[PDB]
């Protein structure tokens, strides 16, 4: 039946159904088709279904975490005891329902998530997150004065990407290279970030630039934020500034060339400690620092 | 009862927060102590060994023998002298040694043991019971959940690195066994080691049995083997409340040069090593020893020379002062790999209110 | 070789109970395999393995309780459950399981001696034992004190049989101190030994005679001992001698 051809059919969408939720909810759609009553034969499909999509993954990290959570609350449903039949309804029921509560708890950060932007602030934003850039709209819409900073991110282009979409809103901006952040944070009162990820440690799994800013940041102990919505943790623990899971290069060294083909390679995702980090954005509550283990602990129960 | 009080060496101006004194070569004490207690006592006050995690398991067995040669009195039920006793075996325990916290959390439930089990079953029938209790709990919390450790940390080393390692713990010794045999990576162990005693030396020598590349060196010649290292792994003894990491003797100063020189530190742990107990720094309390050890010139353990010197007593202030358990700082150390899989050091209690 | 189920057919049902020994443990819950039920894969999930933290409970240790309840006869697919199994019912899984393994261990020694797949002899043995009979402990027990199961079917191996009989049924040593100052021994001996062996007694030394009692229960060995040292007092009082028997 598919459930990559699934997720690549979503190609013009988008914006609406975040990534993990589009695959979360063609996990759900697998599920009801041959039969939930049978767990032998339905969860090593569904295993089998996520190693093949493992499989298939080139640099995407959230897919992963996204299949525990729904893992997780499949478990959970029928912990009760319950009848074989209102529990499983509950469970085919909950795939249209989480995708119904991103958009709840969209509703619920962009009025949060306001706060932390005061009276005449110069932001400088770091990567593109749904959360992030609902929180400047939503702010906008809120009627209150920020300026903005666009950082030159280079991966498929994002800061080009970045600076187009704050033009569709009505926010001045300029264009900044990532080479030269180090020189802008004093006329900057907020730096904000977009995570791919948050460990378990209480880090972060960002793009090709964000450690640097981290670290910047530090130096010149202006603040440092990271705002995303409830569902990229992993149980994954970066133990080293350079080490990550990859599909591509950990960092090669070509031989000599002459028609200049093979140049580019470098990390394209990077780590930050626990430290860089002053404060946290997500549904559950304002919280920050330990609060992100406390939340898989609660989670696997282990 | 015992020996107390009258100390060798001076009162010190400097540091005197802990006891420096004790019974090693015996003379006058009670004849009712069992032989067991009183050879681990004297194993203990000049152990090259041990390290936190053995201690314990040496501890649970010696308690094993004193419950297997338990008899129960027709008149005195169970739980009457059993305790008194207990307390006097801990007693005896800290003239020798400072307890560790593994230690004091078997105390516990063992002294839980005795208020759950009611005097009113067959005595032969009880004791059966409780020594398999006991060896179940020894399976789970140390053996099965070392090897739960050892699986953890086989996913997070890289294939093809160098490792520098610290002190003689029983967790990172089976570690790098498991990586050198099972696995079969391309390892270099470096091991470092202090004065008082040679705990690495010991580490490097099952290493080089095993057939393991390894280099040994000294703290004094850190800033020349840094420039290589890849992961530090520290012999844990406990981790508090705080999250800071109360460690043996050269563990902070490696932790300190591993952070500035990049790569991370590394922490083996047990769910038993976790306290409620708190401090911030090396001077708040102190497992100290005797000059004694520190008097000779090293090369091996004993060797009787008539050097330089000799005289603590007579010498108008000449304070030859040793600590052995130290504290690393908070924010350096990285990884933490226990019972609950793992976890950064800044989310310490989220075992002891798991329990 | 091992395999083979214990039962009749291969995939179990509804509500029949079963223990497992444990082969992995968590996300899921366990791929494992059976010891009551084929030794197939049979997974249950975290849920239904804890009712009453858990890490310490078992993990790929020693045995459990569980009980079935969804099977795939098509491919291979079987759902257990700890939790549901009642305290009573406990014991009785218990019993169904040493049962289970005594049979196991039965049907082992058939396919060591001959050289022959161990499925076949399970085949052969399960039809009248444990349809029929009701179960091949019992059938066992029936025919060891009188042979009335084994008599139905016919064996393609006797010596196996003799085999599994002896093992199902050891010798105890004897040392006899003959120290004799009388004017007739040597028929007294061969008296002794007449009502002695007729179990297997030999001649070692001149004083000393090894004798070795065979005990079909272990403790059968004492008693034909103590009459056999009655014997030999009876024997030697009348002649004018000695006999000092340990």
């Amino acid at each position: 039946f598919n459930i990559t051809e699934t997720y690549l059919r979503f190609l013009e969408e988008d914006t609406e159904m975040t990534m993990p939720i589009a695959a979360i909810e063609a996990l759900v759609t697998l599920l009801r088709i041959k039969t939930p009553e049978t767990a032998a034969e339905m969860i090593n499909t569904i295993k089998s279904s996520t190693e093949e999509l493992i499989k298939s993954i080139p640099n995407s990290v959230s897919l992963r975490a996204g299949c525990d959570i729904f893992m997780r609350f499949v478990l959970r449903n029928l912990h009760l005891y319950g009848d074989w039949e209102n529990c499983k309804q509950h469970l085919i029921e909950n795939g249209q329902l989480f995708v119904s509560r991103a958009k709840k708890s969209r509703n619920k950060i962009a009025e949060i998530g306001v706060d932390f932007i005061a009276d005449d602030d110069i932001i400088l934003v770091h990567g593109y997150s749904r959360a992030v850039f609902s929180l400047l709209n939503h702010a906008a819409n809120k009627f209150i004065r920020f300026r903005c900073v666009v950082t030159e991110s280079r991966p498929s282009k994002q800061g080009n990407q970045l600076y187009t979409l704050l033009e569709q809103k009505g926010i001045p901006v300029t264009l900044i290279v990532d080479s030269a952040v180090g020189a802008v944070i004093d006329k900057v009162d907020k730096v904000f970030v977009g995570a791919e990820g948050v460990a378990e440690s209480g880090g972060i799994i960002n793009l090709v630039g964000t450690y640097s800013v981290g670290v910047l940041a530090h130096n010149a102990r202006k603040p440092f934020y990271v705002v995303t919505e409830s569902h990229k943790f992993v149980r994954m623990f970066p133990l080293s500034s350079d080490d990550l899971p990859m599909a591509g290069p950990p960092l090669d060294f070509t031989r000599r060339t002459d028609d200049l083909e093979d140049a580019l390679r470098g990390p394209t995702i990077d780590y930050t400690a626990q430290e860089y980090i002053t404060a946290l954005i997500t549904d559950l509550g304002v919280l920050t620092p330990s609060a992100v283990s406390e939340e898989l602990i609660k989670m696997w129960y282990d | 009862p015992g020996i107390s009080s009258v100390i060798p060496t001076v009162l010190e101006q400097s540091f005197d927060n802990s006891s420096l004194i004790s019974v090693k070569e015996l003379l006058l004490n009670k004849d009712l102590i069992h032989p067991s207690i009183l050879l681990l006592t004297s194993h203990l006050a000049h152990y090259k060994i041990v390290g936190s995690i053995p201690r314990c398991i040496a501890m649970l067995e010696v308690f094993q023998i004193v419950i297997k040669d338990y008899q129960t009195p027709k008149g005195t039920t169970l739980s009457r002298n059993l305790t008194s006793y207990l307390s006097h075996q801990i007693d005896l325990l800290k003239k020798a040694r400072p307890l560790s916290v593994t230690m004091g959390n078997a105390i516990r439930w063992l002294k839980q043991e005795i208020s759950l089990i009611d005097p009113s079953t067959p005595d032969k029938a009880a004791k059966k019971d409780l020594c398999e209790k006991i060896g179940q709990f020894a399976k789970e919390k140390i053996e099965l959940a070392d090897q739960l450790i050892i699986d953890n940390a086989s996913t997070q080393i890289e294939e093809s690195t160098t490792i520098v390692t610290y002190g003689s713990s029983k967790v990172l010794t089976e570690l790098l066994l498991h990586n050198a045999i099972s696995l079969k990576k391309n390892i270099k162990v470096i091991v470092v080691d202090s004065r008082p005693l040679f705990e690495g030396r010991k580490m490097a020598e099952t290493l080089r049995n095993a057939g393991v590349n390894v280099m040994y060196a000294l703290i004094t010649s850190l800033d020349t083997i840094f420039n290589d290292v890849d992961y530090v792994f520290l012999g844990a003894h406990s981790i508090l409340s705080n999250g800071f990491l109360y460690s043996r003797a050269g563990t902070a100063m490696l932790a300190m040069s591993a952070k500035r020189r990049n790569i991370p530190v590394l922490v083996c742990c047990e769910s038993l090593k976790f306290s409620q107990r708190v401090q911030l720094d090396s001077v708040t309390f102190n497992e100290l020893a005797d000059p004694n050890d520190l008097v000779n010139i090293d090369y091996e353990n004993p060797v009787e020379r008539r050097g330089n010197k000799g005289a603590l007593l007579n010498q108008f202030i000449k304070e030859r002062k040793f600590e052995k358990k130290k504290l690393a700082m908070e924010n350096k150390p990285k990884g933490n790999k226990i019972g609950g899989k793992k976890g950064s050091e800044g989310e310490s209690k989220d075992a002891s209110n798991e329990e | 070789t091992s395999h083979c189920r214990f039962y009749e057919n291969k995939y179990p049902e509804i509500d029949d109970i079963v223990m497992v020994n444990v082969q992995q443990i968590a996300e899921m819950g366990a791929y494992v395999k059976l010891l009551e039920y084929d030794n197939i894969e049979g997974m249950i999930l975290l849920s239904e393995l804890s009712r009453r933290s858990i890490q310490k409970l078992i993990r790929v240790g020693k045995n459990d309780v569980a009980v079935v309840l969804r099977v795939d006869k098509e491919k291979g697919y079987i759902d257990l459950s700890k939790r549901r199994v009642s305290s009573e019912d406990i014991i009785k899984c218990e019993e169904k399981y040493q049962k289970s393994k005594t049979v196991h261990s039965i049907l082992r020694y058939c396919a060591e001696k001959f050289q022959i797949p161990l499925e076949e002899l399970y085949k052969t043995i399960a039809w009248p034992l444990s349809r029929k009979f009701g179960h091949a402990y019992e059938a066992f027990k029936l025919s060891i004190i009188d042979e009335t199961v084994w008599e139905g079917i016919e064996p393609p191996s006797k010596d196996v049989l003799d085999e599994l009989k002896n093992y199902i049924s050891v010798k105890i040593r004897a040392d006899v101190e003959v120290s004799c100052f009388s004017y007739e021994g040597i028929d007294a001996i061969k008296d002794a030994l007449k009502s002695a062996e007729d179990v297997k007694v030999k001649l070692v030394a001149a004083p000393l005679y090894v004798l070795t009692t065979q005990a079909l229960d272990k403790q059968k060995g004492i008693e034909q001992l103590e009459s056999a040292i009655e014997k030999i007092t009876e024997v030697i009082t009348k002649y004018g001698g000695v006999c000092n028997i340990t």
